[PDB]
């Protein structure tokens, strides 16, 4: 469809091959991120009064533990 | 001084009759920085908490996040066993004799000069 | 080397001993049709084959899990009747039906609801083809030590203040309750015959195909 | 205990409550045991008995744990009650002032053999020898026949070395003394020859009072 | 800093990915979710 | 019934520029505190002739954990004093010293790393092993240790002098 | 005008080459030519000066609205790089 | 005397209930994928009012993250320069000079037209035939991640990958190499 | 409350009638080869679940097409064996046209290759339907039967070359299905009494051997004594390994002209004594473990910095690198006759390796704690692996599983040894007792006490008779197999005793630190 694993190789190194089983294992390095991130948010969702809202605000706050800044509204 | 008995009765405890004057003060410093990063870490989510005071579900979330990184264990007991499962239908290689225990194949091994230098 | 070759000649003296005479369901079975099919009319057609249908559908027609798969855009079923509809393209079970190996998603379901078919830990699975009329598949999954691992921890969850010690004795009973017999021969000529008897079972592939 | 807690809350800016002190000393005291059980491991297995300071170090490392600093070997930081450390000295007297690049530090491996002269062994004493000792002198070699297959198999499988004495004289009684003679030392050689068959018995430091006498036999 | 029998908990450990399913077996977060469903909603 | 000696062993036979600079610095002291107390009462190309140029050389003197740190404890505080300092506390320095060894030790075994890595491989990424472990490191190469060099030294040395020099002018003019 | 390698001798080193050839032995190297530790030596130098010349300024803008280092100069030199050291004063 | 010594807590007792994948489709999930998995995560926790910026900051902190992954990988493997710090931007040829040449040290002092520029960078260090390195394999994600530990802090999800990494590894043995030879003696 | 031991075994037994359990330890290899071949084919399914479950009308001819254009050009020598593999293929695919019953795809793929006796051909020409074959009472009784080829290992690894290639896998279901292949690579009473007496040994038979350590720095972590005796290893704690000399020879080191120790800068040219000293320096942090191959020939020792690095003796240098475990490695151990060898690591799993791979082979997972010891049998098929949990176990180093669990220790255990005759087993940590397990009956018939301290190491005599346990108190003790079954007690003139071990001749080393 739309920048599947190749366009990002690109994006960073134009000349850059990656093997046939290198590319699953980084979907689930993303996966696990994604699960890591949102299990994180939602723990903070439930922290602001018992429960709020998955707030963009408070994801800021918790990517200081992954040194990392939306260059979102914030 | 009531900290370095303690602290040698934990060392007791733990099979160890002989050690350094030096490692006690040690563990001091280290309990010392532990806490002291962990309040700091109560304060920015209390002040993110937007309360004057500091609730102490706070230092629960703030104690949760340190042990989450900073703190290194393997997966005990079922993510092991799993590889051992993936694992175990890898056949074992025959046995050829020939001269005992050969090596791996050239390439696969510490012996390669570099390119750009050479005679 | 001289040593390795003794051990190489006995085994394959061994291996040819077992091979050509041989020497209550699991062991008792499997020692009657070796008994029964094992003289030849001399000809190169060997009789080891699987042939799992004879040994107990054909001849008991005991229960046996149905495994339905649909080609083409729509996946795989299983029944117990009572269809279910999973598509394909999933890590889940082409995996655990990839060698023998019983995967643990039956064995929650075997332990409440059902009570019919248990083969001292084995099942056998049968795997329908419509499109290579329905081909008959019948094979052995074999339980792992995941089982009996995991086997304890439904006997802990009890909530009778079980301790580390109590556990491990409960480990090595159940673990000597379904052992295996050992070799306790000091000659290196097992290693020949037990390499021998696993390579030909898995001589297929492990990274290439 | 949990006043700890609470004096060095205050240096931090801040108080604690007195239903929080505990939770925290709780978890303080986890850590430090856990450090040191990780600690032990690193200790008990190289060859040692000894807290070091680079022990606990190796394992807040491994533990993905900052490594405290600043802290060295020697014995120092005494308390008299209070932590003060305002030692000013000049470091214009201590950069030349007594230096020695001198390590001396080598390694040598010799070796030596115990015993456990005449350690008790020699002389037979045990009431196990003698008997034995006249059977195979006396009934083993020379006129009877249809023995020597029995006694040497059964001299082949026990080793039971340590005594020294009798080998040596019927060698030197069989070969400086029935040279000129025969129906002896042809015997003699058969069981010699097998008790160099014999993988239980160290002939390694008696060479030079067995191969002197080998060589008397080839000798004329 | 204290010392007893008990064994001191912290309650706060490092709570790997793993969630109880038929009280023995354990997933990795994930690749379990439709299949439980199928089996659930079916057999019981 | 005797014999001869029976044991068999084999018994192997054995059994500039910084000091110069800090001597400076006190000169300026010496004449700081004068001044002080006056005020209230008024072709070079590399030859390839040498074992130098090659690996060629004597290999360096062992030392034991009690000699090195001592040797760290000194190179510490020669080299502060440089920096302009006169008094400093003793666990200052021993955190410093312990930083620097815990950096030295970071630097030697990512250098080991990437010595063992290129060994199987043949290929090199960057043309010297030396210049790419700066590169992990925070160094951008080794042509920046000159401009480092003759910037922190030679520059500190020809200004530190110049002040030494205007001091004593103002001592002659004084007295 | 002139190459690295004399340029590599106008250096004076501070820290003994028995030093630095032992956290070669330590990490498993031979560390017995003089050429190639010189820049460890140079490179620790050059992170311990950084840390002393941020150290100097910090101490030279202490109060003024002899030179005594403190850990008031120390903890806020050392964050940074990344370095957070925390002693209690007493007890 | 064996009783004081502590036994450590195991994590697998705390778990959380379960009441009711983007991995094998080859795809980075995109905004439709990702909120079936957010909602189904969130009604175990009871969150309500889903909302979209939250999904495009994870999905933008995910490419972050990969383009991390592929850096310190490349990095690894290629040369490159630094501009005023730590900024990399070449990730590419040779132009970085040996720093043992005296013509390269005036160079360096130093700082139609355009061409003989890129020959001071491109022609005056390397090799007559420059060899390209081999593509990743499953052997230099594994060091890659051994030696700079910082893409990824938390130990749940570095953990759980490493050792899935090592079951990976994989390279012909000798008796491949024979069947490689065979059919390279049957082109020629 | 509290958990009793009787309502234990009831659950046991519920358990196996739950799971019909109501239904052998014997040392005979006939049967136990015997039911490994019946086993080892017994459903086998290795791609049954992945097989290609597609339409293609069009892929039996195009693929096996294939086949006769590579296999028949170009190649004489790999081609005897594989010749005659040709001619079942196309019988077996043509029961598996029977068996989905085309129109003309059958008839094309007959007419097209009639060329690749007689009479099977001609049968399978004159029936179409699947009820014929059943009739046939020949080849009913063909596809329930195998066609076995016994063919050289080289003749397969050519055929497993060409399956991977594009268009082979409905070929490939033919071979797991219908194909098994084979691959090859006067009384005389004073003689009884004697007989009775001398068997029985207070042996005497110590002949105790010290290696001695002079004044060093306080580190070393073992040092192992080569089975020839012709070479002494030592590691020290700086990432040092020294080699010694016990025979006097003075060896000479020959060049390699690829260094692993030495930078080698750029500014440097390719250009191509003594003895009792020489350091191998290859490790970064500690090195835990050394041992040798039994024949002189090499050096492995794991260390600390998550590496097993191989010493090679003919270069003297770093030749092989392990990056397995990525953790601390504890213990290292070889196998006997130089086959294999394994490790633990602090992943609380061992991992079998070999000589020919990088990567470790087999798994072994079930344990509580990091493994501290581990070992081989001496007929290398078993495996035991030791740790802190108070437990061994048993493992097996073909198929990977656990088939006994020992319980009992007190604490860690920090020796393990097998007996020489493969019988016995031993065990011993830091509960100061030594432990002797049987490896049939699985129970402990022995509590010998007599160390007072950590033992360090466990080694049998040859004859199975006589074992010696170094412990850290400074006593060797050797006990009687075959606290009162000891023979002699060494006092320790020395700081500690690192390692004792028997080759021949009751010959004692014991190493220690002065």
């Amino acid at each position: 469809t739309k920048k599947k694993l190749q366009d990002l190789v690109r994006e960073v190194d134009p000349n850059e091959q990656l093997d046939e089983d290198v590319e699953e294992m980084l979907l689930q390095i993303a996966d696990d991120f994604i699960e890591s991130v949102v299990t994180a948010a939602c723990q903070l969702a439930r922290h602001r009064k018992s429960s709020t809202l998955e707030v963009k605000d408070v994801q800021l706050h918790l990517e200081r533990q992954w040194n990392m800044w939306i260059p979102g509204f914030g | 001084p009531k900290d370095a008995q303690m602290m040698a009765q934990i060392l007791k405890d733990m099979g160890i009759t002989e050690y350094e004057p030096r490692v006690i003060n040690q563990m001091l410093e280290f309990a010392f920085r532990y806490v002291t990063t962990i309040l700091d870490d109560a304060k920015i989510y209390s002040s993110h908490a937007k309360k004057a005071t500091v609730d102490a579900d706070d230092v629960r979330l703030a104690i949760q996040c340190r042990a989450d990184q900073s703190f290194t264990s393997p997966p005990p007991r079922d993510f092991l066993l799993d590889i051992a499962r993936q694992r175990n239908q890898t056949p074992l290689p025959l046995i050829k004799p020939y001269s005992g225990p050969r090596l791996p194949p050239d390439r696969y091994c510490l012996t390669a000069p570099n390119y750009r230098l050479k005679s | 080397q001289q040593a390795l070759e003794l051990a190489l000649d006995r085994a394959e003296y061994v291996i040819e001993s077992a091979r050509q005479r041989p020497p209550s369901v699991f062991q008792k079975l499997y020692d009657l049709y070796i008994e029964e099919c094992e003289k030849e009319p001399e000809v190169k057609k060997l009789r080891r084959n699987v042939n799992l249908l004879e040994k107990l559908v054909m001849q008991e027609t005991l229960s046996c899990l149905v495994v339905n798969l649909y080609p083409g855009n729509e996946g795989y079923s299983l029944m117990l009747s009572e269809t279910i509809r999973l598509p394909y393209e999933e890590g889940e079970l082409l995996e655990y039906l990839d060698a023998e190996e019983l995967p643990p998603i039956l064995v929650d379901l075997l332990e409440k609801s059902q009570v019919n078919i248990f083969h001292c830990g084995c099942v056998i699975a049968e795997i329908r083809d419509y499109r290579q009329g329905y081909q008959s598949r019948h094979i052995l999954l074999r339980p792992t030590m995941q089982t009996l691992i995991c086997d304890v921890h439904s006997i802990t969850s009890d909530n009778h203040k079980w301790t580390q010690e109590d556990k491990l004795l409960l480990e090595s009973q159940l673990i000597l309750a379904t052992a295996e017999p050992l070799c306790l021969d000091p000659s290196i000529a097992v290693t020949c015959t037990a390499n021998r008897l696993l390579y030909n079972k898995q001589k297929m592939n492990t990274r290439p195909m | 205990p949990r006043e700890s807690v609470r004096l060095m809350a205050e240096s931090t800016g801040l108080e604690l409550s007195d239903e929080v002190a505990a939770l925290l000393a709780e978890d303080v005291c986890y850590r430090l045991r856990e450090a040191t059980q990780n600690s032990s491991q690193f200790m008990k297995h190289t060859k040692r008995r000894k807290l070091t300071v680079e022990d606990f170090n190796r394992a807040l490392r491994w533990s993905s744990v900052e490594a405290v600093c600043g802290y060295g070997s020697q014995e120092a930081l005494p308390m008299r009650p209070y932590f003060p450390e305002d030692r000013e000295v000049n470091l214009v007297e201590l950069a030349l002032a007594t230096n020695i690049p001198k390590g001396c530090a080598e390694t040598a491996v010799r070796v030596h053999v115990s015993y456990l002269s005449v350690p008790s062994a020699v002389s037979s004493l045990t009431d196990d020898l003698l008997k034995y000792y006249h059977q195979v002198t006396r009934a083993v070699l020379g006129d009877d026949p249809q023995l020597m297959k029995v006694a040497l198999q059964d001299l082949q499988t026990n080793s039971k070395i340590g005594a020294l004495l009798p080998y040596f004289v019927y060698v030197v009684s069989g070969v400086k003394s029935v040279s000129h003679d025969l129906e002896q030392l042809h015997r003699l050689l058969q069981v010699a020859r097998s008790l160099f068959r014999n993988p239980h018995l160290c002939l390694g430091p008696y060479v030079r009072c067995l191969v002197g006498s080998v060589l008397y036999c080839v000798l004329e | 800093c204290h010392y007893s029998g008990h064994h001191p908990q912290p309650a706060s450990f490092c709570t790997f990915g793993s969630r109880q399913i038929g009280r023995g077996y354990y997933v990795f977060d994930s690749r379990w979710n439709r299949l439980r469903c199928a089996l659930n909603l079916m057999v019981e | 019934s005797q014999t001869n000696r029976s044991s068999f062993d084999l018994l192997p036979r054995e059994f500039s520029l910084t000091i110069h600079t800090i001597q400076l610095i006190q000169h300026n002291r010496r004449l700081r505190n004068l001044i002080a107390t006056a005020q209230a009462q008024n072709i070079r190309h590399s030859d390839p002739e040498s074992d130098f140029y090659r690996g060629k050389g004597e290999p360096v003197t062992e030392l034991s954990w009690h000699s090195c740190r001592q040797l760290l404890y000194q190179a510490v505080a020669t080299i502060l004093a440089h920096a302009g300092f006169d008094c400093a506390n003793e666990s200052v320095l021993e955190t410093l010293t312990d930083v620097a060894h815990e950096y030295c030790l970071k630097f030697t075994k990512l250098l080991r790393f990437a010595v063992d890595r290129e060994a199987r491989l043949g290929q090199t990424p960057f043309p010297d092993v030396m210049e790419q472990v700066f590169h992990e490191v925070g160094i951008g190469s080794v042509l920046s240790l000159q401009k480092f060099w003759q910037h922190r030294i030679k520059d500190y040395h020809s200004y530190m002098l110049q002040i030494s020099k205007q001091l004593s002018e103002e001592y002659e003019r004084i007295v | 005008l002139v190459d690295f390698l004399m340029q590599l001798e106008d250096y004076t080193p501070t820290i003994p080459d028995a030093v630095t050839g032992y956290y070669l032995n330590r990490a498993g190297f031979e560390a017995s030519d003089p050429r190639i530790i010189r820049l460890i030596s140079l490179a620790a130098q050059k992170f311990i000066s950084d840390i002393a010349n941020d150290a100097l300024q910090h101490c030279k803008m202490k109060g003024t609205a002899k030179y005594t280092l403190t850990m008031e100069d120390l903890t806020p030199a050392l964050s940074e790089y990344g370095i957070n050291v925390k002693k209690p004063h007493y007890f | 005397k064996f009783d004081h010594r502590f036994q450590p807590q195991n994590p697998l007792s705390g778990a959380q209930q379960f009441v009711a994948l983007c991995s094998h489709t080859m795809m980075l999930p995109t905004r439709g994928q990702l909120e079936g998995r957010m909602i189904v995560t969130a009604y175990e926790h009871g969150l309500d009012n889903v909302t979209e910026e939250a999904v495009s900051a994870v999905v933008y902190a995910v490419e972050n993250h990969l383009k991390d992954i592929l850096t310190s990988v490349v990095s690894r493997r290629k040369a490159y320069r630094l501009r005023d710090g730590h900024f990399k931007y070449a990730f590419g040829s040779n132009v970085t000079p040996q720093p043992y040449l005296k013509n390269s040290v005036v160079a360096y002092n130093n700082l139609d037209d355009a061409e003989q520029q890129a020959a001071l960078l491109l022609a005056c260090s390397g090799d007559t035939l420059p060899a390209s390195l081999p593509p990743v394999n499953m052997y230099d994600l594994f060091e890659a991640l051994q030696v700079h530990r910082e893409v990824i802090p938390t130990h749940t999800v570095y953990a759980l990958n490493i050792e899935r990494i090592i079951t990976k590894l994989w390279h012909p043995n000798h008796e491949e190499l024979q069947q490689d030879k065979v059919h390279r003696q049957r082109l020629a | 409350k509290r958990v009793r031991t009787e309502q234990i075994q009831m659950a046991v037994s519920c358990y196996l009638k739950r799971r019909q359990y109501v239904d052998r330890l014997s040392q005979t290899a006939e049967e136990m080869a015997a039911n490994l071949t019946v086993q080892s084919e017994s459903g086998c399914a290795n791609i049954v679940s992945a097989a290609p479950c597609q339409a293609e009308p069009q892929q039996y001819e195009v693929q096996f097409g294939r086949l006769r254009n590579f296999l028949t050009d170009s190649d004489s020598q790999h081609s005897h064996e594989v010749m005659p593999l040709l001619y079942p293929l196309f019988v077996y695919l043509h029961l598996n046209l029977v068996q989905n019953s085309p129109k003309s795809t059958v008839e094309s793929f007959y007419s097209r290759f009639h060329g690749m006796q007689k009479d099977v051909i001609e049968q399978l020409q004159t029936t179409q339907t699947i009820q014929d074959i059943l009739s046939n009472f020949k080849l009913r009784a063909f596809l329930d039967n195998k066609y076995v080829v016994r063919l050289q290992e080289d003749s397969y690894n050519y055929l497993i070359r060409y399956l991977q290639s594009d268009n082979n896998t409905a070929l490939c279901k033919v071979l797991t299905l219908h194909i098994h292949l084979d691959v090859q690579p006067n009384e005389a009473a004073l003689e009884v009494l004697q007989e009775s007496i001398k068997r029985v040994k207070p042996p005497s038979l110590t002949t105790i051997c010290f290696y001695a350590f002079y004044n060093t720095e306080q580190l070393l972590n073992t040092a192992e004594i080569s089975p020839d005796s012709k070479l002494l290893a030592a590691g020290f704690d700086n990432s040092c390994i020294k080699l010694w000399s016990l025979r006097s020879k003075k060896l000479k080191s020959e060049p390699h002209q690829v260094d692993v120790s030495r930078i080698h800068l750029a500014c440097d040219i390719l250009e191509e004594a003594g003895t009792e000293m020489k350091i191998l320096r290859g490790h970064c942090g500690p090195v835990y473990s050394t041992r040798f191959l039994a024949d002189s020939s090499g050096l492995l020792s794991c260390s600390e910095d998550m590496s097993i690095r191989y010493w090679d003796l003919g270069s003297f240098t770093n030749t092989v690198l392990y990056q397995g475990h990525a953790y601390p490695v504890w213990d290292l151990d070889i196998s006997p006759y130089s086959l294999y060898f394994a490790s633990g690591s602090h992943d609380r799993t061992a991992r079998l390796w070999s000589f020919d791979r990088t990567y470790p082979l087999r798994i072994y997972a079930g344990h509580l704690a990091d493994v501290d010891c581990v070992k081989f049998h001496p007929n290398s098929n078993y495996l035991a692996t030791g740790s802190t949990d108070k437990t061994v176990r048993l493992w097996s180093a073909q198929q990977g599983n656990s088939v006994r669990l020992f319980t009992g220790h007190r604490g860690p255990v920090l020796s393990l040894a097998f007996s020489p005759n493969g019988k016995y087993l031993a065990s011993a940590g830091e509960d100061q007792r030594l432990k002797l397990w049987d490896l049939a009956s699985g129970t402990l018939y022995k509590e010998l006490r007599g160390h007072t301290d950590n033992i360090t190491s466990l080694t049998f005599s040859p004859d199975s008779g006589l074992i010696a346990s170094a412990s850290m108190d400074n006593s060797v003790r050797v006990w009687d197999i075959r606290s009162s079954e000891l023979v002699g007690v060494y006092t320790g003139q020395m700081s500690n005793v690192l390692s004792v071990q028997f080759m021949a001749c009751n010959l004692l080393l014991v190493t220690g630190i002065t």
